[PDB]
């Protein structure tokens, strides 16, 4: 397929063994930091990121302790953080937004395995863009993530419904329902999940 | 507006469009010591000789990466932090873009820090519109603040300097300052630039000295041992 394409689920329970390999995956995680439902850093752990790629880019969003636990995560699920994205944050002017106040998120990107025929050094790593609802990371991500991998593969996790777009599969548990285009996708899912969907 | 895009079609960075106390200011520079300053090697010293056990620590080794000697993170790894950090005390850490930013993680925790904050410098080129791990584009720098024992951002905005300027913007002074963290401050590979009172530079390029440990501790003795920085000097005779 090539349009939006998404799956409602628990990301702890999926068998993300049916989707395939991608180019990029990117996650905004709900870590457990210290108010409307996380995961455990062991979920975090255990999330079985290392089959959904044998050669790409892996984009996770970071706040707070995050920022190392993301780096186990990251190194535990086999990639090496080769670069950190900053969202700085403004207002609809262009104006920025415990011991500091926070004017940005980070997004550490990691590599596995050896990826071929990215347009790395297209984009910097920096991010200037509207604050929207809170959590809701900026757009400008695809496009960066876009140049970078041009019409390959991509999977998003923790993805809400304005999250989806092409060739990107989101994964989420506030989208609605399950669309599915990709044929390969659509059998291997008829194959594991041939009532609709389950659990553990 | 996409700014990402302007950038790929221009060469801006999406930094070139973010647009744009005092009493504060005066307290932190009427409690300042005098500076003090000390060339030495730090390779080949002794840090335990400078004392006494600092409250800040402002750590700004040369990368390699900042020339496009040097030390590895296998060097700074091995600096002694530990034994100069009061038992509660903070680290200002500079750990640029590339593997500092994970490295320099495994140093704080290595000397009995955690960090609380990442401070980000990010810099402009409003006046001149690769690593090869690299995946992007790097414009910044990063300088990592950690804790140990019990009205600022987290970003300071300035051009990119000069090629060959390893200079990081003075602005890390003020977020320091306005902490009110107390007054005994070290700056680790500080310059003769960089000299600033309220603090103590040590760093192998200095060209003069006038430390003395003795003279030092006198700044700190009673009744001024536990000051933050922020407040009236006490008074005397
Ligand atoms: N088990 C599961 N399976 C499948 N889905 C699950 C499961 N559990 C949960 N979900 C779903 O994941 C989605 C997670 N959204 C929350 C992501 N994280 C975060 N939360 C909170 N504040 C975050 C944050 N990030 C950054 N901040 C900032 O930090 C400060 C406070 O911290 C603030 O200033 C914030 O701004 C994803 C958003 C999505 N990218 C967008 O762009 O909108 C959401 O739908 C959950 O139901």
């Amino acid at each position: 397929l090539f349009p939006p394409q998404w799956i409602c689920c628990d990301i702890r329970y999926l068998d993300v063994s049916i989707l395939g390999k991608f180019a990029v995956v990117m996650a905004d995680p709900p870590w457990d930091i210290h108010p409307y439902g996380t995961l455990t850093d062991d979920e975090m752990r255990r999330l079985n990121i290392p089959v959904l790629q044998d050669d790409g880019f892996l984009f996770l969003w970071v706040t707070g302790r995050a920022m190392e636990l993301g780096r186990e995560c990251l190194n535990l699920w086999g990639y090496e953080r080769v670069d950190e994205i900053i969202w700085v944050k403004t207002n609809q002017l262009q104006r920025i937004i415990h011991w500091l106040n926070h004017g940005k998120e980070h997004c550490l990107v990691g590599v596995k395995g050896n990826p071929q025929g990215f347009n790395q050094g297209l984009d910097c790593d920096v991010i200037v863009a509207e604050v929207r609802s809170t959590s809701h990371k900026p757009d400008e991500i695809y496009g960066m993530i876009e140049r970078l991998s041009p019409g390959t593969r991509k999977i998003e996790l923790f993805g809400r419904p304005h999250n989806v777009q092409p060739n990107w599969i989101t994964l989420g548990n506030q989208l609605d329902g399950i669309h599915l285009l990709d044929p390969d996708v659509v059998a291997r899912f008829k194959q594991r999940y041939p009532d609709g969907i389950i659990s553990k | 507006n996409d700014y990402c895009q302007h950038f790929v079609d221009t060469g801006h960075r999406p930094q070139n469009f973010i647009r744009d106390i005092r009493l504060k200011d005066e307290l932190i520079a009427k409690s300042n010591t005098p500076p003090m300053y000390l060339q030495a090697d730090i390779e080949a010293f002794d840090i335990r000789e400078l004392t006494p056990k600092f409250d800040v620590i402002l750590l700004e080794p040369p990368l390699e990466e900042y020339y496009r000697k040097c030390w590895t993170w296998d060097d700074i790894m091995k600096l002694e932090i530990d034994e100069i950090a009061a038992p509660r005390s903070f680290i200002f850490l500079w750990c640029g873009s590339g593997e500092g930013l994970d490295l320099g993680r495994v140093c704080l925790r290595k000397w009995g820090y955690r960090r609380c904050e990442d401070i980000c410098w990010i810099k402009t080129n409003k006046n001149n519109p690769l690593d090869p791990k690299a995946v992007f584009q790097r414009t910044k720098e990063h300088c990592l603040m950690g804790i140990k024992g019990t009205v600022d951002i987290d970003l300071i905005i300035t051009e990119e300097p000069e090629i060959g300027n390893i200079e990081k913007p003075v602005e890390i002074f003020h977020i320091i300052e306005h902490f009110c963290l107390g007054r005994r401050r070290l700056h680790l590979f500080g310059r003769d630039s960089t000299i600033r009172p309220g603090w103590l530079t040590v760093g192998p390029t200095l060209t003069n000295s006038n430390y003395n440990a003795e003279t030092y501790a006198s700044y700190f003795s009673a009744p001024n041992s536990y000051l933050t920085g922020c407040t009236e000097e006490i008074e005397r005779l």
